[PDB]
RNA sequence: UAAGCCAGCUUGACUGCGAGCGUGACGGCGCGAGCAGGUGCGAAAGCAGGUCAUAGUGAUCCGGUGGUUCUGAAUGGAAGG
RNA sequence: CUGCAUGGCUUUAAUGUUUGAUGUUCUAACGUUGACCCGUAAUCCGGGUUGCGGACAGUGUCUGGUGGGUAGUUUGACUGG
RNA sequence: AAACACGAAAGUGGACGUAUACGGUGUGACGCCUGCCCGGUGCCGGAAGGUUAAUUGAUGGGGUUAGCGCAAGCGAAGCUCU
RNA sequence: AUAAUGGGUCAGCGACUUAUAUUCUGUAGCAAGGUUAACCGAAUAGGGGAGCCGAAGGGAAACCGAGUCUUAACUGGGCGUUAAGUUGCAGGGUAUAGACCCGAAACCCGGUGAUCUAGCCAUGGGCAGGUUGAAGGUUGGGUAACACUAACUGGAGGACCGAACCGACUAAUGUUGAAAAAUUAGCGGAUGACUUGUGGCUGGGGGUGAAAGGCCAAUCAAACCGGGAGAUAGCUGGUUCUCCC
RNA sequence: UGACAGCCCCGUACACAAAAAUGCACAUGCUGUGAGCUCGAUGAGUAGGGCGGGACACGUGGUAUCCUGUCUGAAUAUGGG
RNA sequence: AAGGUGAUAUGAACCGUUAUAACCGGCGAUUUCCGAAUGGGGAAACCCAGUGUGUUUCGACACACUAUCAUUAACUGAAUCCAUAGGUUAAUGAGGCGAACCGGGGGAACUGAAACAUCUAAGUACCCCGAGGAAAAGAAAUCAACCGAGAUUCCCCCAGUAG
């Protein structure tokens, strides 16, 4: 599914509206990536189905804490 | 993503300052390679000692 | 008595009101002496609130502009009304 | 008339930058519906090595174009039918 | 990794095919043949120029008020509406 | 009378309701006052006056007040100042609701259907009998050798005639059938793009379609079942006891 | 109950009853858990903003406020809503 | 407790009367096969197994156990030596059903506007996920207006008012 592993981004609906108002349904869905981080701490690599953003809490949290998460919370990774 | 260095390095080598690299640039390559790694306040501490 | 023709001076094609009427299912439209302020022409009595009259037109909503100490979400302002 | 050896806090443009446009090069994100290795007697997936591609491609949000492919609708009344 | 089709996607068909192939469209064995028009609509090509989206935010104007004053008014800076 | 509708007959059932608001009439209580809501509760009491209506109006408003608004201002003018209100209970209207009852063609949602039929996938089966005589072959003739030619041989085809099998051109019969789609006599194809048993896959704006809008279970210009659901119906129908003005 | 029963029957009022198992309260045992004082600490990819929507009675309206798909991004008590 | 062996439902053969007849209640026992179905399969109620047990008639049959996922542990263990992934066992828990109420992910159209797009119907119907005895919400970055109040939830007002 298309979930962002660190932010738990997903899917959400809304609407569309025309110049005239028109409501016609869709859905706004996450910018999702898929991407190789180095851990190090683990010597390995790991692919995280992430969001920009996702990337940028990787970037300031850094990974392993964001690695407690998921672990934490079961995320199997 | 300001990171502190640890070998030469490009355009701002220096075995260890406070650049401001550009984020792929430092989380695909530098700190992945070893040659740098984030300066998260408490890192701006240890190489901010010698 | 011209409402027709010509000329002089002019801004009453004025602001606030309006007894009383006409005409419309209604929204509305029309006629009006007189009062108050200020004005024009006339020696003056006077006349003038557009044109000889009856066509020449568009509700409400939304919004623009100018004015306005009337309103102003604690209070002073401001936005908005 | 000034200089070439010698004499008691800028436009005419260019070195360090923070920053766009274009062109080359690189690999390190990303692609690989090339090859080989392991899980594994497995044309799925994953991991691994490697070649190719390479900041392109693709995708998310935003955005101009096109859009009967698909959908919802409108298309007045009088009237000697 | 074809176009193309089913499919939010993964994938599958096209095909375990590869331009003497595959899809789409029109025509309709064979014989003799298939003339003129690209102005319209469509398609193909076109690195110039004109117009043009998000984006970026120069500049101008307004609101407020520290200060100035007897008040008429001026309005620093910041924050803001534009 | 209508030859315009509806009713074969009887019996039973079958259509103006309910709730909450609001206003009017009647009636009751009290009266410049009237009345409580929830809730408490010794539970139809008693408590609870939060609140609602009225006793003041005018003006967009500030505000003023038996006046006020209009305007600089009214000789004025507009709305007000004189008549009592309010809460129950019964009724007439109206509002919101299915709002007097039955009736669409349809739109949306979730499901069930390829035991009919369309196409496709896989695996098995069928075609009496009789014709025609393609390529090729052999041997003579014939060419310089081929060509060519005669016999004989061979056994091609969405080939021929014709049963099974598959079709459905004509007619009559049948039309409350023997049959919701057949019977009889004739007819087409019949080694093929043939025909057949079993089983599989395709799903509803979707399938499938040698294309007719054909077929997708006697249903198809959007299947069936359940749901939204009492869709909506400015239309048609019906609308039940009696007497008086 | 052969028709309508306080007094025929079964009940009713009323008063009583649990060997066992259980709901509920307390009381403790066992397990797991932490209490207390001193001195500290005080929730950043967040608040806010840009783009797109959605929620707030409130339809972008002069529109506060809330949520976030997207790109951003503080102050930290002399601070912030 | 003096009468009993459920009903249609007689009959047969019985059982009981002072406490092991029946009947009622508490707790046990047994509890075929299918069904979450859980050993594999499958056209539900059937076919077939691996391993363990079991026979003074120790063959073949009968019984028990063997699904998957999660967590934890143990033992094992690639490409790669380390280390991981992978693999076996084990202990726990999950799974399915069920009226409404509840929170959450999605979310119509008829209809109303006397047409219809905005708007309405309506976050309704419906699909989905989840949970409890209730759910949710909740201990002010809340209101107030210079006076003050003091979490959440529900009822009546405020008012069909302001918007
Ligand atoms: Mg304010
Ligand atoms: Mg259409
Ligand atoms: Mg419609
Ligand atoms: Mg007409
Ligand atoms: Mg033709
Ligand atoms: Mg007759
Ligand atoms: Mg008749
Ligand atoms: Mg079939
Ligand atoms: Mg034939
Ligand atoms: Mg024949
Ligand atoms: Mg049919
Ligand atoms: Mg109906
Ligand atoms: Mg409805
Ligand atoms: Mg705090
Ligand atoms: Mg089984
Ligand atoms: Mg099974
Ligand atoms: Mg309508
Ligand atoms: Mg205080």
């Amino acid at each position: 599914s298309r979930v962002c592993q660190v932010t738990g981004k997903r899917p959400v609906t809304g609407n569309n509206r025309s110049h005239a108002l028109n409501a016609t349904k869709r859905r706004f869905l996450p910018n999702l990536h898929s991407h190789r981080f180095w851990v190090e701490s683990e010597k390995r690599f790991v692919t995280l189905r992430v969001s920009a953003k996702g990337m940028r809490v990787i970037d300031k949290k850094g990974i392993d804490t964001v690695l407690a998460e998921l672990r934490a919370r079961g995320e199997k990774y | 993503m300001q990171v502190i260095l640890l070998d030469k390095v490009a355009n701002l080598g220096s075995l260890g300052d406070q650049v401001n690299v550009k984020a792929g640039y430092a989380r695909n390559f530098l700190v992945p390679q070893g040659k740098a790694v984030p300066a998260t306040k408490k890192n701006i501490e240890f190489f901010e000692a010698r």
